[PDB]
């Protein structure tokens, strides 16, 4: 995921926390990520095939992905000792969050990041994030959290970027763990060649924060070209009739 | 007890209501 | 035919008088609250059982804030500052060393830098909170353009949970300071006389209707102890003993 990474537009004014902060972050700092972001316990359904939970009692289990549950690692380019998921390089990925700030209202708008030209195989803008974030889910419903928006923008004939339009993220993953928030490039107007994040956390509860990371336009490739139907794989019980070319280990 | 605080005086009174009067709903959740 | 009009009128009366009792007046007892108390500016305790009042109103003049130490203090609270979840589900008027701010259940209703309220402009801090409104209205000072520094969140689910009027202050009562809550004593009523009369009338009418129906069922030629209720059996002895033993 270090391919695109959206280098920002040159010739702007930053602070001492890099271009991800903007001009003056009120409550966002590089060392603002919690270090135990596991999950809420998932309760097991009573009768479920291929599950050895007991029928006499209600059961709850806590699982999460690999690398997306906190920890510490090498120092980045802001000075954040945070462990980044999905194989992101700390030497090239700034972080910025508001974790232990339960007295003020956090606020930060990043710099203008330069979008690549339109292409049919790069349809997405992705932002990795943790904590509690607000979004809708395909029904007009909502998930309760804080604000992160990624305004668009268009550059004129000279260096005068006109902003236009803010959008909510598409968010699917577990609540506090790291995940990718998605902004399809079909939401963008035909003239939108820059972007910028708009963060705002006014809630003072100790469990409301989001700790984002800069945007990127990923370079995707099929899973059949990645795995390749010749390497040993461990398909689970559910995901084994849908992948009939990948072979299990002998 | 956390704080040394004596109980309060309650300022009571009476009022004749009806069979359909209500002062509003009860705050049962956010 | 004289005992057929009774079973009609006394049966309709006992219906129109009994389907009309849960609509008649009652006498509610209404409690209030108002700190100070003895004019001594100390904490009190009032653990509401409904966990929430009907209204709430605080005044908090400006001299009280002007005459505080350089440290923060809590000029007015609703739960003790060191409670379990006191910032949540309570209301605070904290005066911290950099700013004054009225808070609520984890939302900042209003906040103003302290060097502005410490000026001859501000006069008081009205913190009313009722159904559909939790505004904060710092009188005096003006929002940069034209507004008189009011707040919002008309959410009706923002009334603070009250267990007292705990404060960080000591001394005689300064003029202007006034809290006032209205306790939800809606279930503690007693019936009027116009409801007791209806209850008594309904019961008397439904007794007379049944008496007339009885007197009417006897136009057949009958009216006005068997051998079963007179015998005693080993089964009865066993059942009585097994009830009396299990009761103990």
């Amino acid at each position: 995921p270090n391919a695109g990474m959206l280098q920002p537009v040159p010739g702007q004014a930053f602070g001492p926390d890099g271009p991800l902060g903007g001009i003056s972050p009120v409550g966002f700092k590089p060392e603002g990520v919690g270090e135990d972001l596991k999950s809420d316990p998932v309760v097991s359904k009573p009768g479920l095939v291929n599950s050895d939970a007991s029928p006499n009692k209600p059961n709850a289990a806590i699982t999460d992905s690999a690398g997306t549950a906190g920890g510490k690692g090498p120092v980045g380019i802001n000075g954040s000792h945070a462990a980044l998921p999905f194989g992101l390089d700390p030497a090239r990925t700034p972080v910025m969050g508001s974790y232990g700030e339960n007295n003020l209202a956090a606020t930060a708008t990043s710099a203008w990041y330069q979008l690549p030209p339109r292409s049919p195989d790069r349809p997405l803008v992705v932002v990795s994030a943790a904590g509690a974030i607000w979004s809708y889910k395909e029904d007009g419903d909502f998930i309760y959290g804080q604000s992160l928006k990624l305004q668009w923008g268009v550059t004129g004939p000279d260096g005068r970027i006109q902003p236009l339009g803010q959008v909510f993220p598409i968010d699917i993953g577990p609540q506090p763990a790291w995940r990718n928030l998605r902004f399809p490039l079909a939401w963008a107007p035909p003239e939108a060649d820059v972007a910028r994040i708009v963060a705002y956390d006014p809630n003072l509860s100790p469990e409301q924060w989001f700790a984002f990371t800069p945007p990127r336009v990923p370079v995707l490739e099929s899973l059949q070209r990645l795995i390749g139907s010749a390497t040993p794989v461990l398909m689970d019980i559910a995901t084994a009739a849908n992948f009939p070319c990948q072979r299990p280990f002998s | 007890t956390l704080v040394d605080a004596p109980p309060a005086q309650l300022e009571l009174g009476t009022a004749t209501r009806s069979g359909l009067w209500s002062p509003g709903k009860i705050r049962i959740g956010p | 035919r004289g005992t057929r009009w009774v079973a009609t009128i006394a049966g309709l009366i006992g219906f129109v008088l009994s389907v009309a009792t849960p609509l008649l007046p009652v006498v509610q007892t209404t409690a209030m609250l108002d700190w100070p108390q003895r004019g001594q500016l100390g904490s009190v305790t009032a653990p509401l059982i409904s966990l929430t009042p009907v209204d709430f109103t605080a005044t908090v003049p400006c001299d009280v804030v002007r005459a505080m130490p350089p440290a923060g203090g809590v000029v007015l609270g609703t739960a003790p500052k060191q409670g379990k979840d006191a910032n949540l589900q309570a209301l605070f008027v904290v005066v911290s060393a950099q700013r004054v701010d009225v808070t609520d259940r984890n939302v900042v209703i209003l906040s103003v830098p302290r060097e502005q309220v410490t000026s001859p402009q501000c006069q008081r801090i009205e913190v009313t909170s009722t159904h559909a409104g939790t505004f904060a209205n710092f009188v005096g000072l003006k929002d940069p353009s034209g507004a008189p520094l009011r707040s919002g969140f008309p959410d009706p689910n923002l009334r603070p949970q009250i267990v007292g009027v705990f404060t960080d202050l000591t001394g005689p009562a300064p003029p202007g300071l006034a809290v006032s809550a209205t306790i939800d004593t809606r279930f503690s009523t007693r019936p009027t006389t116009l409801k007791l009369l209806a209850i008594i009338g309904a019961i008397v009418a439904t007794v007379v209707a049944l008496i007339a129906l009885w007197r009417l069922d006897q136009l057949d030629g009958r009216g006005s102890i068997p051998a079963s209720w007179r015998t005693f059996t080993l089964t009865d002895a066993v059942v009585i003993f097994g009830f009396l033993l299990w009761h103990v």
